[PDB]
């Protein structure tokens, strides 16, 4: 958004306005790596109890 | 043969590998049902049966 982009102006006047320029803004959508910890499942203890390991 | 000829002593892969050095059949009839050999499934440590006194 240009922010002085309207100006009071003076008709009578004949004054110099600094030249204005029009500027990009970016968005931004960041990545996020999730995971699961190493989960021990030795088939021992399920056939211990006559479990499907 | 002779030195001439070629002799190419033939040999094999045997199938079947040593398999024990001690008698382990005393399982059932073997041993007169003394020892018996089932199939089945139990949980926990042991499995306890109760039978009246």
């Amino acid at each position: 958004k240009i922010q002085g982009l309207v100006r009071p102006r003076d008709p009578y006047s004949n004054a110099d306005v600094a030249a204005k320029d029009l500027r990009q803004l970016v968005d931004n959508t960041i990545k996020v790596a999730s995971g699961t910890p190493p989960i021990n499942i030795p088939p021992s203890m399920l056939r211990w109890i006559q479990k499907n390991p | 043969a002779l030195s001439d000829l070629q002799v190419f002593n033939d040999w094999a892969y045997k199938t079947m590998s040593e398999v024990l050095d001690q008698q382990v059949e005393l399982f059932n009839g073997a041993t007169r049902g003394a020892i018996i050999l089932r199939s089945a499934g139990n949980t926990g440590d042991l499995s306890e049966a109760a039978f009246w006194a």
